[PDB]
């Protein structure tokens, strides 16, 4: 229920942007205790003087550490595919991301892959009762 | 004549998408919002000084 | 009162693409770190032999809070203005208006550390001053 | 609103050969550099004893945008007249009509920098003036 | 409260060139950490042979970066109007300038404008204690 | 994914100016992350007084940094032969250039050559959906 | 069984580019519990503004910490030879690399060496059941 | 006496806008670190073969003290001049007048760390010298 | 102690060319770590072909970055007054200059002024032990 | 490994024009990682309007940074001698230059020199497999 | 070692052009890590069309940064006296220059001076083993 910070379901859909197929959506598993970290505001601000702010256009990023699936090639998790990730938290919040793109893949040991997903915007669900 | 000319200039907004007070224009749409319409109308009025309107 | 900490935190959200005003809603500390202030709106700089170059700057305020589940997370990361008001246990009250978040960081959806910039921060200075 | 930045960019293309009009299509900012303006249609020059020589000049606009894949790249490099309309976050609106691209650069096919020249650029000055 | 470098008040009065409307004196603020820069001596010297110097008439320039006021058109900050600027520093010095003209209007982003002000003479108030 | 900026195929066809020997079209590869830069407008404009602009004839140029092919002499990349470059981007854009000429050869180290190509006109493909 | 993260075999073949002499494939041993890391996607993306990415060509790197063999010269592990690595994990996954080169040699004590291997591409075997 | 620590800390404030004098008010350390000093007003620089380039510099002072609730926090962050005097347990007295905080840092409202720069710093050197 | 490179005393005497008022010698200070730079040889050479050189007359220039005195007008530092500079270094060297004149005034911020003094000749005191 | 960019051998032959004495061909060593740089095409093009190109005769140049030989006078590297330079790369390509001259000799410190060698033509060897 | 780059001795002899007083030779030391830099070839070359070169007379120059001696006036280091400079490197090379002249003096801070000496010819000692 509420007052339980965590992740319940993670679903990813892979579309190879060379030969145009689709795989998924496949449920995944968390590799460790770290939770996905999010940024929904597509504008990045900067500190000018006298309380002024320079709004510069940027992305809606997403850091998603997951355990890779042995039925999916590792290259799909490191930028050679388009990802449609979709995550639900324990309190009912759902983050929906479509046409993602891994930007800065790092070395992976073959089991745990830390994504850096970048999309134009990220959707939020706001469990019932808002404003 | 000024009324007819203004009707000429304003005809371009017929069927145009308009984004009201609620939000702004996204990318790729051919819409507009009231502030841009006001600015364009002001530009058109300013460009006609000496032939239709007074200085201001 | 010989106690250091925050008692009440109030944030008012003002949208920029729609101009909807939300608040002032209360919030809670996410961890043991306290909200941190900087009131002097001028940043000095060391020069040669005691001289100092006073340059215009901002009055910043770092504020970690637990986001309210009734508000979108984007409002906590610079897509809106904030009207923050913090009151400590010793009577001090800091008031901030027309503030914006400068450097949003990748948050997990529960705890957001605002880096709020503003023209001036007002201090209430519990009774007995100067 | 204490937030420096652009909110909408509208461009209308008029091909100089076929006299076809396209727009006004909303556009997208490529990076953190904001559009840069110069409204005073006169260029001054320093003289002696404080005198200044006023020479007639043109109103310019340095507008970096992301090209639209439905519009040929030649339109952004001087093959069409442009009717640009930019609205800032604080309510200011810059209106430009019958522009022209003067010094096209070698663009990579996604982001183009438009050096636009017009006789005069309008300013909307959000409410409260003089 | 000496030993500090910076400006305390910046007063600018705009006089239109064609309508002759006087606006000000309005206070302004710095856009960044760069201080206004001055040049009082209205004669520019030059180097000759064996220590001789030729005095040529010139101007008392003043470079002044300010944040434009939203109640004043941007064209007023780029040479379409006269300026009567006056700046007070933290150490008591005051630079008084009348009948100034902006010579090289550099393109501005709509918030911060850098002025290259040229005038016949700039007067220094020279806080008490002189010569 | 129509959200990726980069090149996918680079075809170059070399034609000898004297022997009329045709070689190509040979695929090539980029030396680094610098993309080819384009100019499809055959007219170079110039700023004049009061919004007027002078139209003067110019060329459709193209800067193309590529890695040389060991089967083709280096002199072919530096103005001793014709080039018919055809670049395909990831989003479907295709720029076709024929009868080009390398105008300003630059000192190359035998692996990476930056070609400044000048031609009469360049044709763009505009992936489906135009105007 | 199945759920077991670790390496089972590591075969390295050394080829001297000067004399074309082939040594291997010699089985090797890990020095500690740090597993070898991989990067299969040959393209490295970059975060542009608002969902755009900059796909540029890059390498398929490989970090492989192994225990030196006493029958092979130390220089063979530090860029003075061509290495063909082939690592099999406990779950059936097989990483195949060929014609790799040690790009950044780091000083080693003579028993444990870490190799930063760069190759055109890496083959993954994906134990039975895929896509 | 062989006891390293501070005994008295006196700070006198002087506002940079109203020229109002406050102090000298005694203060208390927030934690176990001690103030750090730099009396020499010249900074040397390493040159070739045992040479040094003497360039004029400042006398600095790092002073962590507990904020006094009767004084605004902005007075501790560079909006006012400071006249600091610190007496150690062994008789040493450091006198600093007409200082200026140069690099204000974010503070939680209780403990502040001053980076004070002055033309010179005096030392009283308990009896028996040179 | 010797073997120290730096300036010890700077004395400047002002003589306005309009009112013939003499002020000084007032001591000054460095604004930063840059040292005054000198050119004593009053003749300037210029390379000719095969060892020959053309000898022509020039000045004994001097660059003097100082902090202006709040009791002296800023215009006195920018060519409206004659300067009689006298700088003593840590190693005992004294460079005396008389009847100088700033030639290339540069805009200053009201604290630090860089003065390009030009004089007929510069005297050097050459601490004891000469030739 | 065939995928290797570098220089294998550098041979330089000096021919003094005054006495017609030939020294070499001595082998040389690079001072740093900057490879020799070539320009083979003997014609230089210039951009004209609307696709036209003005073709004119020019030179075939080469930039060669190497380490001087302690048995050879430094003047031989700075244009007092005729050079016969021949460079072999790791990929098999050979650059042969004969009857060259150093045009613009920059001053050198006595260990590393950079030659701007000019010649009528430069020969490419193109390891087996051409056109 | 025989593998070392650096200077070992630098002697400069000053001759006054007015009173014919000779001073030196006096050993000098480097002010930084920059070595004296040489140009020995007395002729200069100019690139022409198709391999041709135009030979014209030039000078044998040298750039020499040294720490001035406190027993020698600074004017002697800036072109008001003859210089007979002589530098010996660690590897045995000795460059001799006599009857030199300083062409373009620069503003020195009073400790370190950078000479640009132009002379008819520079002699090289070329340690044993030549041609």
């Amino acid at each position: 229920c509420n007052k339980q910070n965590g992740v319940k379901n993670i679903l990813i859909t892979f579309t190879d942007c060379d030969t145009q197929e689709v795989i998924g959506p496949i449920s995944h598993e968390q590799p460790d205790d770290t939770l996905p970290t999010y940024k929904n505001c597509a504008w990045t601000n900067t500190a000018l003087t006298n309380g002024y702010v320079q709004r510069s256009a940027s992305n809606a990023t997403m850091t998603l550490p997951v355990v890779r699936d042995l039925r999916v090639p590792l290259a799909f998790y490191q930028g050679c595919a388009q990802v449609d990730v979709q995550v639900e938290k324990f309190d009912g919040t759902v983050m929906t991301l479509t046409e993602g793109a891994v930007v800065e893949p790092e070395e992976s040991d073959g089991r745990s892959v830390t994504m850096n997903i970048v999309a134009s915007e990220i959707d939020e669900l706001l469990p019932p009762g808002s404003l | 004549a000024t009324g007819v000319a203004l009707a000429e200039f304003l005809q371009q907004f017929n069927g145009l998408a308009v984004f009201t007070k609620n939000t702004n224009i996204r990318t790729g749409i051919i819409g507009t919002n009231p502030r841009l319409m006001l600015g364009k109308i002001r530009k058109w009025a300013q460009d006609n000084v000496g032939t239709l309107f007074s200085e201001f």
